[PDB]
C-alpha cells in the first residue's frame, strides 16, 4: 500500500507502508527519503496528532491519505 | 511539546483572509494579536495554509515587529523604542502560555503600563476592557476609586482586618463589586466602550481572562470567534456583544445573522 | 443556579448547575438532559473553551449565563 | 509547620510547610494541590507582597497563621 | 530622602520622596517636574520594570539610588 | 559559516561563528566586533529569545542566516 505525506513546502512525498506499523517506523522511512530526523518530525490527520506509539491501523488510516508534516527546528 | 493551530479562511472585506483558531487554553493573547493583523492584510499567508505551528506563528509575529524600519526618529525616540522592544521581547514568549494585565476600572483603554501593554503599542493595536465603574452610583466609585485591580485586591484585605467601620465597609463593598462583575464587564462598561471604539477599528478586547479580536460594524460591536469548534461551520465569524451574560448573536463573515443548522 | 446552553441547531438547554460543578459534569449533565455523550462534546463561553478538568467557578460562571455547545472534533 | 491560605471566595487551604523553606517552595506547594500558576501567585501577609527569594522565617511566619493568596488577571 | 530619576538620554531628575511611597505616587511627582502623564511613564530599578502598586521599600530602593525613566508615545 | 546580527538602526553585522558555538561565545563575538557588554545584549532568532546557555544548533541557525540585536539596559 501507499501513502501520501505533504510537508509545508508543498512537496509530496510517496512511501510504501503497511497498516500495521508504528508511527516511529514510518518517521525512519522519512529520514530515508527526506533526511529529516525523527526527533524533529510531527504528523497531523484529521485535525489530531499521530503518537509515536501508534499503528497506522490504529489511527483508521486508509488508503491514499494524505497526512500533513510539521517540523520542530526553533527548540523552545 | 509544539502547539499546533488550525487555519480558518474567511471572506473579509470581499478578500479572502485567513484567521487562525483556538483549541487548548493558553494561546489566546498571541491569537487575538496575529488576528488583528492578518484581517488588516498586515500579515498574509500562502494562500492554501490550513495548519500552523507555534515557531511559525512566533516567526511571523517577531520579524513584522522587528523589521518596522522607522528611521524619523530622535535620540529620545530611538533609545526609548530599543528599550521598550527589550523589555517586550522578555515578555513576548508569554503570548503563548498566557498574558498578564493589570485592569483598573475608570476607563475602557485604562490599563497599568507593563511590559505586557507594550507589544499592543509596538503594533498599534488599541487594547480595551469593560470592567467599569458605575459612576452614577457613589459608595462603589467611592470604594473602589482609581484603584487598580492589584491594588484593589490588595485593598479590600487590609481593609478585611482593619478596625474601622467606614474601611470595612469599603472593602467589602469592593469585594462584591468584584463578585458581582467577574465576568470582567459592566453594564456602563459595555456602553462606553461602543462610544470609544471607532467604527471599523480592529483592536484586542480582553474580557473574562481572554483575549479577543473586535470591531465595530454599524455602531455594534463583534468580536471574532477563534474556537476550533467551529473552523468547519463557515457562516459565524463574528459574535455581537451586546450583553454581559454571554447571549452574543452569531455572525457570518458580512456580519449577517446565521440560520440555524436544523 | 441555572444556566442556558445554546447551541448552532437552534435548540437552548438549560440545567441547575453550581458554581462548584466541574466541566466534566456540565457534559454529563447534558448527556441526561438532552442526551449527548461528554466524549463529542465541546462547550464555549466568551469566545473560550471550558477544558475539561475546571470548574465553572475556574471560569466565573455567573447565574442566568450562556453557555454554547459544539460537537468536540478531535479524537 | 501548619500555615493556612486564604483565597478572596474564602477557599482555605492548609499546608505543611517548614520555616526553611522558601516563598517560591510555597507557591510550588500551591501549584501542586490547586494547579495554580506559580507566576500568577501574590501571597500577602501584613500588607507586604511576599517575594519568592526570601523565606518564611524571614516573615515571622508562624503556625496557623495564615496567607492571604490572591492572583494576577492573566488572559489565556 | 532624595532619588534621582534618569532618562535614557542621560537627564537627570532630583525628586523628594520617602521610602513608603508607592510608585504611582512617585510617578505623580515625576508629572509635577516634567509633566508627563504617569500611564507614559516606566520606570526601571537595575533593569527591573516596577509595579505601579508596590512601594520604594518593597522593592529596596534605598538613599540616592537612581531609577531608570522610560518614555511612552 | 557566517551568520548575520541586524540591529533595530538598520546596521547589519556579520560574524563567523559555528554550528557548535553557544549564545555566550555569540554574544562575546558581536562585543569583539562592535563593544557592546553581553550583559546589554538580546538575541532574538524568529520571535525567540536565545538564552545564554545554549548553542546555534539547538535553535537550528545555519549559514546565512540572521539573527536580531535589541540593546537591553544593565540587566539585575
Ligand atoms: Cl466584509
Ligand atoms: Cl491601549
Ligand atoms: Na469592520
Amino acid at each position: 500500500m501507499q501513502i501520501f505525506v505533504k510537508t509545508l513546502t508543498g512537496k509530496t512525498i510517496t512511501l510504501e507502508v503497511e497498516p500495521s506499523d508504528t508511527i516511529e517506523n514510518v518517521k525512519a522511512k522519512i529520514q530515508d527519503k527526506e533526511g529529516i530526523p525523527p526527533d524533529q518530525q510531527r504528523l497531523i490527520f484529521a485535525g489530531k496528532q499521530l503518537e509515536d506509539g501508534r499503528t497506522l491501523s490504529d489511527y483508521n488510516i486508509q488508503k491514499e491519505s494524505t497526512l500533513h508534516l510539521v517540523l520542530r527546528l526553533r527548540g523552545g | 511539546f509544539m502547539s499546533v493551530y488550525h487555519i480558518k479562511w474567511i471572506q473579509w472585506k470581499e478578500e479572502n483572509t485567513p484567521i487562525i483558531t483556538q483549541n487548548e487554553n493558553g494561546p489566546a493573547p498571541l491569537l487575538a494579536i496575529l488576528n488583528v493583523l492578518l484581517l488588516a492584510w498586515k500579515v498574509k499567508l500562502p494562500p492554501m495554509m490550513e495548519i500552523i505551528t507555534a515557531e511559525q506563528l512566533m516567526e511571523y509575529l517577531g520579524d513584522y515587529m522587528l523589521d518596522a524600519k522607522p528611521k524619523e526618529i530622535s535620540e529620545i525616540q530611538r533609545l526609548n523604542y530599543e528599550q521598550n522592544m527589550s523589555d517586550a521581547m522578555a515578555i513576548l514568549h508569554k503570548l503563548q502560555t498566557g498574558l498578564d494585565v493589570n485592569v483598573r476600572f475608570t476607563g475602557v483603554r485604562v490599563f497599568e503600563y507593563t511590559p505586557e501593554c507594550i507589544v499592543f503599542d509596538l503594533l498599534d493595536i488599541p487594547l480595551y476592557h469593560g470592567w467599569l465603574v458605575d459612576p452614577q452610583i457613589d459608595d462603589i466609585v467611592k470604594a473602589v476609586g482609581n484603584c487598580s485591580y492589584n491594588q484593589l485586591v490588595e485593598k479590600i484585605i487590609s481593609c478585611k482586618q482593619s478596625d474601622n467601620s467606614e474601611l470595612v465597609s469599603e472593602g467589602f463593598v469592593a469585594e462584591q463589586f468584584l463578585n458581582n462583575t467577574a465576568t470582567q464587564l459592566t453594564y456602563h462598561g459595555l456602553c462606553e466602550l461602543t462610544s470609544t471604539v471607532q467604527e471599523g477599528e480592529l483592536c484586542v478586547f480582553f474580557r473574562n481572562n481572554h483575549f479577543s479580536t473586535m470591531t465595530k460594524y454599524k455602531g455594534q460591536l463583534y468580536l471574532l470567534v477563534t474556537d476550533q469548534g467551529f473552523l468547519t461551520e463557515e457562516k459565524v465569524v463574528w459574535e455581537s456583544l451586546h450583553n454581559v451574560d454571554g447571549d452574543g448573536n452569531f455572525c457570518d463573515s458580512e456580519f449577517h445573522l446565521r440560520p440555524p443548522s436544523d
